[PDB]
Formats: C-alpha cells, structure tokens, sequence
C-alpha cells in the first residue's frame, strides 16, 4: 500500500508537470482557432453573413 | 358550453361554469392534461359550491400539468363504478377500470359510488357467531356473521397478516362472494395478494378494488366507496352473502383530512377534518347486513403512532359488532397474532348468545388477565415472588394463558415456515376452562407458545 | 488503478476549463464583432426586417358575477351614448366620478348598495332617494342598472361605476376624432410615470386628501381629455400604483378600437415600412387589431423585441449575446 | 487534446440557433422565507418548473386566479419583489441517464462536485407514478448488504423497502455505505441481472459526512456506479424536500429500463422536517407533531415507487433503504410509525446495544423484514432459519437470568450459546463479507461448533477461520457460490476442516479449543 | 430614493420603498430616531417583501420613539461586521460597532454576515483529530479540527477558566486565534468575562461579539454569524486556524424562534421557527475546514426540560462531534479543568480514527472509572473496609487515573505563577497505559494532581 | 329571525344560526347532496321546532 | 426633476387631532396622528 | 444571574423558608460573600449534599457505617439550622455565629 501510494502520488505529481506545460501550448493554438470561431459565432449571433 | 379551470391546490381543482350550467354535488367532471409523458384524462369529483358559479373539485389523478383556463365537461352523473357477475376475477382501480385489461367491465351495468345507506325498516342486529378457528378470536371476540369486524392496531404488528389470515379461514370455504379493498395500503400487498388468490384458486368468486398509497387523496378516499358499491350490488341485486375485506380504512379518514385542508376548511383536533364522523358515518353505514341479505365486513384500522386515543380510530370504534385490538406490547413478547385481550371486544360474548359454558370462561380468562395487568406495576419492579400466594397462583396461570392465546397461523407459514393450525370453538372453550381451573400450571410458559389446541399443547410439552 | 482514472479526472479539468477559457474569448470576440456591425443603421434595418419575416413565417380581472354585470352595464352605457354629444359627456363623466367619491367615502352606503340580491328594487329606492335631486337624470339612468345587477364585492360597484365614468370620457375622444392623440397621450404619461418614481408614488395619494394629488397634475402635466382621464383616476386610485393605473387606462382606451396594445423595443427610430408590416404579422399571430408603444433604447440594440399580453418574441443583439454565452460547455 | 478542445466550441457553435419561440414572463409580487408569488404566466401548469433571474428554480404549487404560490429551490435570498419569472414550460422533472453514475448532484440534477455538466439521456417528471398492483411481481432475488446480522435475520429482496430507523450516530449511514460497497462484488460482472447501481440520497446531512461518504465511495471504487444527491443542512427546505424525489427519479429511470438500482435515503426525518416547513411558510394547518396532514403522502408517493418490475416491463427492479432518526427509541412516533407502515420491514439499530459495543446494533424482535425470506439465498435459509427466534429468546433469558444465582443446564446452554452468537454477528466497518463467507460464518455459531470456544476470542476464531478456509478447501466457497446451496457434501466436507481448525487454535485465556 | 416607514409593530417595522429601489431582502437599512431622549440610528434588517413595493424588517435595535413616514436608507449590502487582525483585542455588538471604544473598527474590511458555506468540493474528506494537549480531552473526549464541540458547562464548575485555557492552546500551540460569540450573555457576566480575559492578558488574541439580553431577537439571532464572519475571515484570508466559541446555541434557536413568531410564521413542533434545521444549518454547515485552515467550535448548550428529544438540542446535537461536560462532583475535588470523564464523549473515538491503541487505552480508563462509580456508593455508606482486596486494588488506580486527568495549565499560570503544560498525545496514551495496568500504584494520590505528564509525574513523585 | 327553520327546495329544511348583513348561515338538516347554488330557498316563518 | 419640487411643496404643506374610530377591552384604534 | 427554588412538598415537611437547596444556584457564587461568612460557609453546601444522598439511609442509622452516620446527623441539624421564622432576619454578624 506504501509503494503504491508513493507511486501514485509521483504519477500525479507527473501530470500536474505535463497538464501545466500542455495547458500554455494549447493555449496558443487556441488564441489564432479563437479568432476563427468568434467570427462563426458573430455570424450565428446576427443570423447573417458578417 | 361548458366550464373552465379556475384555481389548483394540489390534488383539489376550482372549476366554473356558465350561469346555468353548474353541476351538482359529487358530479364526475373530466378534464385535459396535454403535457408530455403524463398527458392523460383527470376525473374530478364535485365537493362544493362557492358561489357565482365555482364549484371546488377533488381530483382522482394527480393534478401534475393541469393548467388554468382547460375546458372542463360535466358527465351529469357521479363517478359510476360497473358491477355484474363478470366483476369477480378482476382487480379495478377506484374509477371502475381494470388494471388487468383496460377495456373491460366499460359495457356493464355502472352504478354511482354514492348511494343512502339502507333506511332504519330494512337493518335488523346480526349475533351468528362466524367461527373462524383463531383461538383468542373465537374465545374473546367472538366474529359476527353479517356484523363489522376490525382489526385495530399499530404500524407493523400484524393487521394485514390477520386479514390475509381471515381470507385463508373464511373466503376460501365461505360459498357466498369476497370483495377486497385496497384503501391506501401497500402496492406490495395487493400484488402478492393477486397472485396468492390465483394460486388458491379463490380469485374466481372475488373481486378486488386497490386505491393504494401511491395515488392522490381523491382516490385515496373514494376507493373505499367503489368498493363498497360492488359489494352493496352482489347482496341487494346478485341476493349473495358477502364478504368485505377492507385494509386500510384509516387512510379513508387520513384521505379525508388531507383534501379537508385542501378545500380549506377549518381544522378540528389534531387537525383532522371536520365532518371526520360524517364521512366515517356515510362510509360504514352503507356496509351493513338488511334483514334478507348479509354483508360480512373486516377491516384494518391503522392507529397512528400508537395512540389508541386518536379520533379517527375513536370515531370508527362506533361502528363495530367485533374489534380486534392488537398491541405493540404483546407484539414485542412475539405472542402472535398480538391481540391484546383486554382491549378486544364483541357484541355478541353474552351467555343468551354463545351459551353459559363459553361465556364463563371467556369472563374467568378476562378476570384472570386483568388481575395480571393491575399487577403489572408491581412486577415491573420486583420481579413475580414478591406478590402474595393468591396472586403468584394466579400471575402463573395468566403467563401461561397469555401464551396460549397465542397460535400458528395459515398466514404465519411465509414468515416461520411451520404449518398453519385450526382449533374448534369446542376445542378452545374446554382448554382454557382447564387452564382458569388450573389443571396446567405444571407445564412450563414456552410450551404454549404458538401452537394449536390441546394434543398439541401435550406433544410440545413432551418435546421439552 | 485509482491512480490512472485520478490522472484521467486531471485531464478532463483542463481540457475542460481551457474550453471555458476559448468559449469566453470567442463569444467575447463576437460580441465585439457583431456590435461593429450593429453600429450601421442599414444593418439594424436588416436586423428588424430579418425578425420581421421570420415572425412572418412563425373584465378577466373580476369574478363571475361581477364581470356579467359589468357587461351588461357597458352595453347599456353603449345605447347612452348612442344619443349622447360632448358637452353632456364631459358632465356624465364629471358626475360619475362625483358618485363614485360618494360611495369610496360612505363605506357603510356602498356596502348596503352593492348588496347581491335577485330582489333589488330597495336598493333602488335608497339610490333614488339619495340621488334624485342631486345629479342629472341620465346618471340616475344610467346607476339603475348599475345598482340592480349582482357584485362579487362592495368594490366591484365602485370598480364598475369609475369604468362607466372612464368609458363617458374616453366617448368625447371618440366622438371628436381625438382618439389616436389621447392614445399617445396615455402612453406618453404612462411612460413618463414610470420613468419618474417621485411624482408617481405621490399620486398614488390613497392616503391623503385626493385635491392636492388633482391640483399637483394640474401644475406638472396636452388634451383636455387626457388631463380629465388622469385628473379622475388619482381622485378614485384606492391604492393602485399610479403608472400601473395610466397604463390600464391606454389598455382601455385601445380596447374601444377593438385592439390590443404590444410595447416594442428597438435600438431607435423604427420607420413607418417597419410599423406597417410589424402590425400586420401581429395581427396574424393574435388575431386582433394592434397599436405598438415604441420602446426604443440602445441597451437592446440590433434586432426588435415585442411584448403584448403575457408572451414575448424577443430577437436582440443583447439577449442573442446572452443566449450564446450561457450556452457555452 | 486541442484539436477535441477547438472541434467541440466549434460544433456548439454550429449548433447554436434562435431562442425566439415567444415564453410568458411573470413578476414577483411578494417573496419570503422559501416561498414566492408570481403574477402573470396564464399558461403555466401546475407544479411547472420555474425559474428567476438570478438562475434559481421553483414549483408552481398554488395557482390562484391571478397569482401563481411557488415555492423556491436553493438561494431564495437572491429573489425580489418585481423581478420577472419565466416558464420552462417543463412539469418539475430533472435530467436521468448513465451519465450521472459517479457524480454528485443538487435536487435538481445539476452537479455540485465541482466536474464538468452531465450528459443527461433525458427528462424525467418527479410526479410520474409508481408501478400498479398487475406490472410489479413478487421480490425473489436479494440484495447481498454484507452485513452477517442483516443477510442473515432482514433479509433485503430486491425491490423490498427495508427502514433502516434508529437514533443518532447509531451506524445507520455505515450500514447503507456497507451495503452500496459491498455491490462491487456484481458490478464488476458485465451482466444487468447481477449488476446493481446505486443511489445515495443525502437529505439534510453535514457536508463533511457527504464528502466523508463520498470518499469511503472511492476507497471501495463504488463510485463507478453510484451517484449521490446531495441536499447538505445548509441547503433551504426546498432542496431538502425535493432530494428524495430526484433520488428516485434518477433511480427509475434505470428501474424501468430493466436495471437492477438500490436506492438509500439519509435521512427521510429531516425531508419530514422539510416539507413541514414548506407546508407551515404557505400556512397549511398543522396536524400531529405539527406536521401537516399529507406528510404521509410525502413519504407514501416517494417508497411506492421502489417496486420489483415483471417482465412485462423489463424486469429490473428498485430496493429503497430509507433511514429514520427517532428520538430515544420512540419507536412509536409519529413519523417512525407511518414510515414502519409503509416500507416492507425495519433493522431497528439501537443504541444501547450500540454503546455496549455490538455493531451493527440490530435489535432483534423488534426488527423484521416482512418481503424477505422470499429472495434469501437457500443456504443462508437453512443456517439462518432459527437464529432471529434464539436470538430473541436469548435477549429475555438474559435480561431475566442477569438477576438470578443459577439455572437449569439446557438454559445455560442456549444463554451461552445465545452471548457466542451476539459475538458471531458484530463485525467492523467498510468490511462487507461476500455471501458465501457470511453462511459459513453463521455455521459456525448455529450448529454450535462455538461451543467450546469462549466468548472472548469467538471474533477471532470465526476471522481466522473464514480465511484459512479462504487459503484452502475453498471447493466450500465456490461449490456455496456457484449453487446457492449447503449440500451434504459440502457440510461434511466442512465439518471435516473446522474440527481440523479447532485443534490449532488457542484462546487468548484458557486452553486450546478441544 | 430612500424608503419610508408605513408599519411599526415592537420590533417589526414595514418600510415603504420606490418601484426600482426595494432592497433584496436580507439588506441593512439605516433609520432615524430623533426624540432626544432616545436619540439612535435604528438598524433594521430586511426579512420579507410583502407586496406593493413594502418590505417587513425586524429591527436590531428598540423601535421605541420611531416615527411612521420617517426616512429608512438601504445600505444596498448585508448586515457587515468589521474583519481583519484589527479585530483581536476588542469587543463588538452583533452589528459590528465596538463596545469598549466607539468608532474604532470603521475604516476596516467590512464582510457581510450572509455568505454561504464552503463549496462541497473545498471540504476535507477525513476527520483529522485536534491535538489540544490537555490530558483528558486528548485521551477520553477527542476533539475534532473543523468539528464542534458540545460543553455543558454550570455556575463555577471552572467553564470560564476552560476558555481562558483553550484560547491560550490555540494561541500558543497553534498559532491560531479565537473569537467569543457571546449570543445572549448577561450583560454581568459579559462584563465580568471582557475584564477576566483582559486580566489573563488573552484578550489581545480573541475578538468577542457580543449580543446582549437587552436587544430585539433580531442581534441575539444575527450575533452567531456575526462571531462567525471574523472567524471565517480568520480562516479564509488570513489562514489561521480558529477556535469559535459560541454562548449559549440555544440561546441562538430560541432568538430565531422569536423572530419566527415576530413575522407572524406558523410556529412548528414545540413552537419553534419551522425554518429551524436550516438556520441552524447556516450556522453550523459553515464551521468547517478547507484548504488545510479549520474554525473549530466549542458551543455551550442548554437543554430544556433536561430533555434531550427537544426539537432546540436535537437539532443543536444532529450537528456536532463531541461533548464535554463539566461536572462540580469532579470541580469540588480540585481535578482541575474539571471534565467529567464518563458523562463527556466523542465520535472521534473509534479505532478507525484514532490507532487501535488509543480506542483500547481509553475504553480501559473508562471501565475502571465505570466501576469505581459504581463503587462510590459502597466507599461512602460502608467505608473502604467493606471492598474486597481486588476492588480495593482497582479503586487504587481509580483514584489515581481520576487524578492523573487534572492538568497545571496555562489558564492557571494566572495565580500559581507555575507555567502551564501540553502533553503531547503518544505520550498521553502510554502514560495511562502505564498507569491502568497499574505501573504507579506506589505512589500517593496527591503525587499525581495538577501534572504535566508523565517525565512530571516523575519530578513531583520523587520531590513528594 | 334566529334559528328559524329554511325550507330548501327538496323538502328538506335546515335553520338560520348566523346572520351577517347580506347573508344567512344555514346549518341543513338532512340530505344535503340534493342542495346547490342559485336555487330558491323559502322562509317557514316558524322557529326551530319538533 | 420638477418632482422632487413637488414633492417639497406637498411636505411643506403638511397640535395634530387624531379620533377614536375602535374601542373594545382596554384598547383604542385613533385615525390621523401622523407624526406619532 | 441565580435562582432560589422555593418548593411546597419542603415548605409542607416544615422546611421554611422552603428553598429547595442543591437546584437553586447563585452565579455569582463566594464573591457576593463576606470572608467570615465564606469560612464558615463553604463546606455547608458539601455537607448539604451528603446528607441529600445519606437521608435515604435515615431507617437504617444503626446499620449504617459510624464515620457517615455523624454525615447524616449533622446534616438533620443543617436542615433544622436552616429553618427560621418570618419577618425575623438575621444580621450578617448573627447569621455567621449561628453557621459556626
């Protein structure tokens, strides 16, 4: 129960490291796709072409 | 033309109606739920006249997506129920549908569940005494036949078991027609029932009414008197004896006070309706035995949190030949079928009626146990030898009596896996003379336990 | 085991709250997006016409007895007036409200007069031996039926005898073609009571002596109608809110048109090719005759939104906006 | 994760559609204390669903000719005279589906774990009514609670109601936690008919016990497959009152898709404590207790829709444990005794018995289950068949033979052997025993093979024994789990190793055991 | 703008406001009163909106010389109490004004009393215990991080002394803080607790609320969240651990339930408020922990009757964790702090919480102060003399054990001079290991009163 | 007057036990199904008596 | 604006009678008194 | 702040002025006291106490162990000591010789 414990705890450890560094790099990506979907949406708000 | 709603409370509608169109008092008025999984056609029953032509209604389905301003339609005649020789075999809601098979029973004959019970010329008193093969029964409580029975007691102490019992002990011999309510009992309870008449093969000659607990006060209350208006049909027109199991006739009163708060009526005693013994009173007045036709009711009555004193059960001990009352305290010793023999009492225990011999023993077995509770104050605190010599003589003997008041039931069987017992009045009358006599008081208190008439009462002394 | 599906948990936060966080941006994006192109008026028209063809394409206050009576009241007030002229009409309605002042004040009076009963040939009597000599016979007339009919309260008399009065006065507008200016009017005082909470709540005078509120519309607040409805409404406002009460009275007022009132939003200045065919499909869903109380405000600008009776259609930038932020994952 | 991330916003967006379809809105006019007035909405129905600007929800109860009595659920604090009511033109129901096993939810169905919303399959009305007296059939197959006391003298069908009444802090929560553990035994088996799914309907309860529960639900990975609504004791009376009735809604929805669902409620007093509230703010008059009238068709309504289903409507099946606090074992109270009245039995805890140390406290006697013996497991039926009577005539041998100098051999013997049985039924909690060691541990104590062993290591003598037999002649476990019954073969076989086991061990004081 | 009095009935004042300003309820508004011998500004708070743009309040304060058409003003947020460390040293009314200097606090953070409790995900899954270093406490009675604590206190029985010694534990151990509720305190007594605090030097850690028996039901009920709101700005941004007192809870229902009568609600079971249970659910779902900071909560309650099923003490004890209780046959034989240790519980005492150790060392206490409790009847009557050599070998260690539970403290430092003790828990539960099994017996009763554990038993034994 | 008997249409009577201003409350005696709003109901002229 | 004017006017504008218009058992309802 | 219990079953046994000692309290406790009044005083409430305890034993004062009968002696004449008639109050100089 210890050793599994202490590796659980080193795996959660691992994804609190790989979810910070993911969460900046998609981030990025989501700024430009933002842009993108914001003009869908300010079509869809209007219910015409913009 | 016809009304509209007006204003909902629950299971209670206000409807009006054009000036001249209004309806009379217990009209069967149909109204329209049009909403999703529970669109569905609601009877409303007429409980008032408000003026300017409102009418308060009860309604016999839950009133869940009922709006204001739905057309209501007046029938022009009360909630009708059908009832024929084709009734028997069938299980019916309170409205007179079969749940079994909804298009039956809709071309029969259809009476009006209200009715005035038989006038003062047509009632005569009922003292056959019914046997029925329970000893502290047929001892103590002697049941009428064609008399109101009841079964008083608290949650959980074995009224339903006796009633069920009483179906084993007098509907499957009895040659006239059983009807069953169902009044705001156990879904459970009226399927394992169901299935259990089927089995007997007893469902052929009985019909059954169920208005269970999950359903709104309405029905609740009116199940009672469909029921009876099938019954009232198989004694006046079908010329049958009848019998009338009805469980539980408490949440006939309970219903009672939950629409009376409703319609808005001031409360009475531990806010119970008003008119609680005018309900009650058109109710069991209307299951009564007219001189050339008998009617054999039974019924559960619930007495909420143990108190005896509560007016719906003071208000229905009125209407009794024989009552039953079981007790949490002879529940609690497990000296089933828990009757607390002090308490129960029947019309019908007089020397002219059940003879001298009968009479004297069940006044010496009554003398004998109420000596034992007067004692009880005492014995709580010391314990038994403390008393003197004539009442240790006595306290022995009322131990041993208040076992043997105890017995295997038909019904007992799905609980203790014994068989069942039937003990004939003879048979009681001679044991418990013995017993008052004193010809037992060597035999140990758990050799009377649960067990059926004297050959019996030796072979379990043997064992010990 | 635990481990694995808590590390899965971890996953589904983030990539859950990042979708919080690129919903946020992208409906904050197109809110600025959309309110660029709102800003031109040929859009705003477009906006309205766009709801326009898809809208295209898409006595209840009173009891039983009372709302009979009250009907059959009107209809007799419809054969006075059938021989009445304004000059008599201003005095039928001034004298109205002078009885109804009567029976608000003696309560004890009011209670025995509107008392029901088929048999009504006393109360009558108490109102002819009152009244006769006081007031001009086509009042009395006229207070005959209003008296030998049946009333589900002692207001609904007095509820009934202002309505008369308010009818009497409203048939000077009708009679000398003012009734689209008292219209306006009406909705003009309505809305300003509305927007002035001060003076509003002091009109609703109920408690004080009724002179002052009456010498206070004189002063502040145009047809001599409108004044003479309003002036007559503070005096028998028995605790209604005073807006609530002018709104109620352009509700009536519409309703000798035989049409209903809807209250329109825009972001401002709806043209007359927009109110024509805006009436018209209103018309079609509710089948009535319509008059629309323009709204206008650019806190809902782009699209149109309506209100008329209890339903709303309700198509704007602003509630659009709302609709799409809180539909976010 | 940003191409699924980017792919969702978009496909929402896509989606997104005028909301322009035209709703009556209503206004306030007057609010207090749980309650609220709405003028306006001639069309709504009765007990619709609506909701206020601050996005908090209520039940239209009393329709007036111009007013509309709802009653508030959550935050009433944030509604106010004039502000506009909307339909949702929706009868009050909540959202159902697979999707909320594992979450924690309001009465309303919304999460309030603090995760992602739900993927609700549907809408299901609170009101929709429960399974008549011709689509039910009789309870024949058990709910294993994994209880030695509960298994073997209540037994708990499914589809029974069974009251799990008793006082405060009496283990009545630990039993219903025990008996939802202990289903992870079947859910791991892929089938529906084994497989059971839970339901744990916190009403009125601390939050650290909801969140105390919830983690004794992971620790047992139970929370693969039961949800929770929670309605802590800070929540208003509204949420209170509706826990219950969402807690079955969810569960019906499986029920009648021919699952297997065991619902608990904890605790249905302080429901009662909450619809009296609810009934005294609209100033319904009070009855008994001061509770109104129909507090019983609050309760009666809510454990009727717990049925066992023929299979003419799939067959599955919903087991309701409602628990009841008293107060100082008024047994006959009030709202005991219509709950007593309408569930199919009670596991009286009492907290006497609790204090001196036997846990669970399950007084006997007074305790019953009136559907089971029906469903109970053959071999359990036969080992079990007599315990609940010896152990109630041993509670009165006892409470007599306390005070006397001495007494006849054979009543030593079952005053003996009642104290070895009392010690054979207690065990710890979140240890739910799998049926086949609960008939074997019941065996040991019944044909008397306690009987040379003292009453001070008899717990462990059946905890050793129980795992020796777990290590080898585990043929008894597994003949006991694959055929339901204690054969004759099994039985010698069995006698044949406890004798063994016998000899090799030794109590904490005394001898060894023969 | 502003609103205007139109109803005032003892503390209910209806207030009048404009169509667009009526305050969401629970809001403080602001009147006037201006006869001079009364001269006040009136808080009142906002309890119901009864229609027609016309909110019920109850007054905080006497409504005695208020005027009908007077000015109220809304404040346009909840009734706001002071916070920040600014707070300790002092003592405030149940409206957040001081007592001892007037105006202080004014410039502070102001938090509003009404806020919901912690989010069901920032909750601790687990009881953790608290380590509070008294003997008895830690051993018999374990106390729970973020739980309440029932303690049934009495006049002199060292209550007050018990406070003054758990504030200096949380001050001094946990670098914690305190704040008092004192929710209906006798004016004397508060008073006599503000100058006792100032004289032990511990009031410079504590912040007391209080609302006295002078004022309307509306402070005695808002005093508890009051108290409450410094407490949860102590955990919340400070990240302190806190101790809340409370004096006395039931003082608290009571107060509620006179507001409850006051707006005119129907009164529920015994007559109490039928908002009971969740307005005693704000109160205590709110003392908890999060985020690894805890308000723990010792609460002195009164029972009615001494009945224990009362609807005030039933809901009081659904909540909380532990009991003390402090009894003068324990206070009369100097056993100072004074905690009876077979009347106190905990349902921190299970061998799942606590380790096995502690569960078995503290039932083993109980037993043989069980049995020498039972045999005090015996030593008084019939003298030492009368026991056997095996119970006069238990009453041995009964005697010790009861006076190994005394402890010299750090409220007691105040008149000793001697600094006070913590016992740190393992060494508790060896110590009475020890001492049960009898390891001690050789020495005299008095070499084990007044002692700082085990290496101190030791230092006085040998002085001794 | 007070407690006079009230003929109701259906034969059945009933007796007058308050009196407000515009109304009588009338207890039945009898069959009061057959009793509805807007029928006639005729004074006996007789105090209640057997 | 102007009714706030209006508003100060009519305050402005308004010993103070009240009169019996209830007695019953030890209690008097008086009418008028505004500045009680 | 304290409460006196007045009781008629003790003012009936001849217990006058009846004050129902161990349930009335005083909050306030010794400070209300002169010194000489708590000196002598203080132990009269324990004495109080175990004759409310011993009083059952008052048909049994032979059997009783001696060391407790001079308990239950004692406490009698407490009880009697405590008896006094109407508008006769003591002086605090007499009432503390007559505790003595």
């Amino acid at each position: 129960r210890a050793q599994a414990s202490g590796e659980v705890a080193q795996t959660l450890t691992q994804a609190d490291q790989q979810l910070s560094a993911q969460g900046d790099q998609v981030r990025s990506g989501l700024e430009s796709s933002v842009d993108g979907l914001s003009a869908k949406l300010a079509s869809r708000i209007l219910g015409v072409d913009v | 033309t016809a009304g509209r709603v007006v204003r909902i409370t629950g299971p209670v509608v206000d409807v009006e109606f054009p000036r001249g169109s209004v309806p009379e008092l217990f009209n069967a008025l149909h109204a329209e739920i049009t909403f999703g999984a529970l669109a569905k056609t609601l009877t409303l029953e007429v409980a008032q006249h408000l003026g300017d032509s409102l009418v308060r209604c009860i309604s016999m389905q839950p009133t869940d997506g009922l709006v204001r301003g739905v057309e209501v339609t007046d029938t022009g005649a009360s909630i009708s129920v059908p009832v024929g020789d084709g009734v028997k075999g069938h299980v019916f809601n309170a409205l007179g549908d079969c749940l079994d098979d909804p298009g039956y029973g809709k071309d029969f004959e259809h009476w009006s569940i209200h009715r005035k019970p038989p006038a003062f010329s047509d009632l005569e008193p009922r003292t056959e005494m019914l046997e029925t093969g329970l000893k502290v029964v047929d001892l103590l409580t002697p049941y009428v036949r064609g008399g109101k029975i009841a079964l008083f007691g608290g949650a959980g102490v074995g009224k339903t078991v006796l009633i069920q019992e009483m179906i084993n002990r007098i509907a499957r011999n009895f040659g006239g027609t059983s009807v069953f309510a169902g009044v705001g009992e156990r879904t459970r309870e009226g399927n394992d029932l169901w299935v259990e008449l089927a089995d007997a093969n007893v469902l052929k000659d009985t019909a059954l009414v169920f208005g269970q607990m999950d359903e709104p006060p309405g029905t609740r209350m009116r199940v009672a008197l469909s029921a009876l208006t099938m019954a009232e049909f198989f004694r006046d027109e079908q010329g049958q004896d009848v019998l009338l199991f009805i469980d539980n006739i408490f949440r006939f009163t309970q219903a009672g006070s939950e629409v009376s708060t409703l319609l808005g009526r001031m409360p009475s005693a531990v806010g119970y309706q008003p008119t609680l013994a005018d309900e009650m009173g058109e109710l069991q007045e209307r299951i009564t035995s007219t001189r050339g036709r008998s009617i054999t009711s039974m019924q559960a009555v619930y007495v909420p949190a143990d108190d005896y004193t509560d007016p719906a059960p003071a208000t229905t001990f009125a209407h009794l030949d024989a009552t039953t009352e079981l007790s949490r305290a002879v529940f609690s010793k497990g000296i089933f079928p828990a009757v607390d023999p002090l308490a129960s009492s029947s019309t019908i225990l007089d020397p002219a009626i059940v003879g001298d011999e009968h009479y004297r023993v069940a006044q010496e077995v009554i003398r004998i146990l109420q000596r034992y509770k007067d004692l009880q104050d005492i014995i709580a605190i010391l314990g038994i030898d403390e008393l003197s010599e004539e009442d240790k003589q006595l306290v022995n003997r009322a131990r041993r009596i208040e076992r043997f008041l105890s017995q295997n039931m038909m019904a007992a069987e799905q609980f203790t896996g014994q068989p069942g017992s039937t003990v004939p009045l003879k048979e009681t009358i001679e044991a418990f003379d013995k017993l008052t006599k004193g010809e037992f008081d060597h035999l140990p208190e758990q050799a009377f336990f649960l067990i059926g008439g004297l050959d019996d009462l030796a072979k379990k002394a043997e064992s010990l | 085991a635990q481990g694995a599906q808590q590390i899965q948990l971890m996953r589904q936060q983030l990539i859950r709250q990042l979708r919080t966080g690129l919903g946020a941006e992208a409906v904050n994006k197109a809110a600025e997006i959309v309110r660029a192109h709102v800003a031109d008026p040929q859009a705003q028209s477009a906006t309205v016409d766009r709801f326009l063809s898809e809208l295209e394409q898409m006595t209840s206050r009173l009891r039983a007895a009372s709302r009979q009576s009250l009907a059959a009241l009107v209809e007799k007030f419809d054969s006075v007036a059938g021989g009445l002229d304004a000059d008599g009409l201003t005095n039928l309605a001034d004298e109205l409200a002078s009885v109804a002042k009567l029976l608000l004040s003696e309560t004890a009076l009011n209670k025995h007069l509107a008392e029901p009963t088929d048999d009504s040939a006393p109360k009558v009597r108490l109102l002819e031996r009152l009244l006769s000599d006081k007031v001009s016979a086509t009042t009395l007339d006229l207070l005959r039926t209003a008296v030998s009919n049946r009333w589900s309260t002692e207001s609904n008399l007095i509820d009934a005898v202002e309505h008369t009065a308010r009818l009497a006065l409203l048939k000077r507008a009708e009679i000398a073609g003012e009734v689209d200016e008292v219209e306006e009017q009406l909705f003009r005082f309505g809305r300003v009571l509305d927007a002035e909470p001060r003076l509003s709540a002091l009109l609703s005078d109920y408690t004080t002596p009724a002179e002052g509120r009456v010498a206070l519309l004189d002063k502040a607040l145009v047809n001599q109608t409108a004044a003479a409805l309003l002036s007559q409404t503070v005096g028998l406002l028995r605790g209604e809110r005073a807006d609530e009460a002018v709104i109620d009275l352009a509700e009536l007022a519409v309703s000798r048109r035989g049409e209903v009132v809807a209250h329109v939003s825009a972001a401002a200045e709806l043209s007359d090719a927009q109110r024509t065919r805006l009436t018209e499909v209103l018309s079609r869903i509710y089948g009535r005759p319509v008059s629309v109380q323009l709204h206008v405000d650019p806190e809902l600008l782009g699209g149109l939104s309506i209100t008329v009776g209890d339903e709303v259609i309700d198509g704007s930038i602003a509630s659009r906006l709302a609709a799409a932020q809180t539909g976010l994952p | 994760s940003a191409a699924d991330i980017e792919g969702a916003i978009e496909d929402y967006v896509s989606s997104f559609s005028a909301d322009t379809e035209r709703e009556e809105i209503g206004t306030v006019i007057d609010a207090g204390d749980g309650i609220a007035h709405v003028e306006g909405l001639p069309s709504v129905m009765t007990q619709e669903l609506l909701e206020f600007p601050g996005g908090v929800l209520g039940v239209a109860l009393n329709l007036d000719e111009h007013s509309v009595g709802a009653v508030i659920l959550g935050e009433f604090e944030k509604i106010e005279e004039g502000q506009q009511v909307k339909r949702t033109g929706e009868v009050l129901s909540v959202p159902v589906g697979d999707a909320f096993l594992g979450r924690v939810v309001n009465p309303l169905g919304q999460p309030i774990d603090g995760q992602g919303d739900i993927a609700a399959e549907t809408r299901r009305a609170l009101e929709l009514q429960a399974p008549s007296v011709v689509q039910r059939q009789s309870v024949s197959e058990p709910l294993q609670t994994g209880i030695k006391a509960i298994d073997a003298m209540t037994p708990i069908g499914r589809g029974q109601r069974q009251l799990i009444i008793g006082d405060r802090k009496t283990g009545k929560t630990a039993v219903c936690v025990d008996t939802i553990l202990n289903q992870r035994e079947a859910w791991l088996t892929g089938d529906p008919k084994q497989q059971v799914r839970c339901v744990y309907v916190a009403i009125g309860q601390k939050g650290t016990t909801i969140a105390s529960v919830k983690r004794a639900l992971e620790e047992g990975g139970a929370m693969e497959y039961t949800t929770i609504v929670a309605a802590p004791a800070s929540d208003a009376a509204g949420f209170k009152w509706l826990a219950p009735y969402t807690g079955s809604a969810i569960g019906q929805h499986w029920m009648y898709n021919g699952k297997h669902v065991l619902i608990v409620f904890d605790d249905l007093s302080k429901q009662a404590d909450a619809y009296r509230a609810i009934s005294l703010l609209l100033r319904r008059p009070p009855g008994r207790e001061a509770f109104p009238g129909d507090v019983f068709y609050l309760h009666s309504r809510l454990l009727e829709r717990c049925a066992k289903l023929s299979d003419e409507l799939g067959g599955g099946s919903m087991t309701g444990l409602p628990i009841i606090e008293t107060k100082a074992n008024d047994i006959s109270a009030f709202i005991p005794t219509n709950v007593i009245s309408i569930t199919d039995g009670q596991c009286f805890l009492e907290s006497d018995l609790f204090n001196q140390g036997v846990r669970p406290a399950i007084n006997v006697g007074v305790s019953v289950s009136r559907v089971g013996g029906a469903a109970q497991i053959k071999a359990m039926k036969e080992v079990a068949g007599s315990l609940r009577l010896d152990l109630s005539q041993y509670r009165e041998l006892e409470a007599f033979a306390a005070f006397a100098s001495d007494l006849d051999a054979a009543s030593k013997a079952q005053l003996d052997r009642g104290a070895r049985l009392v010690e054979l039924l207690k065990q710890p909690q979140y240890s739910p025993l799998a049926v086949e060691e609960q008939v074997v541990a019941i065996f040991l104590g019944t044909q008397g093979h306690l009987d040379s062993v003292p009453v001070e290591d008899v717990q462990r003598f059946e905890s050793e024994l129980l795992e020796h037999v777990k290590a080898s002649h585990s043929d008894i476990f597994d003949g006991i789990r694959e055929t339901k019954k204690l054969s004759e073969e099994a039985e010698e076989k069995l006698v044949s190793v406890i004798n063994e086991f016998k000899k090799g061990f030794q109590a904490s004081d005394g001898s060894s055991v023969v």
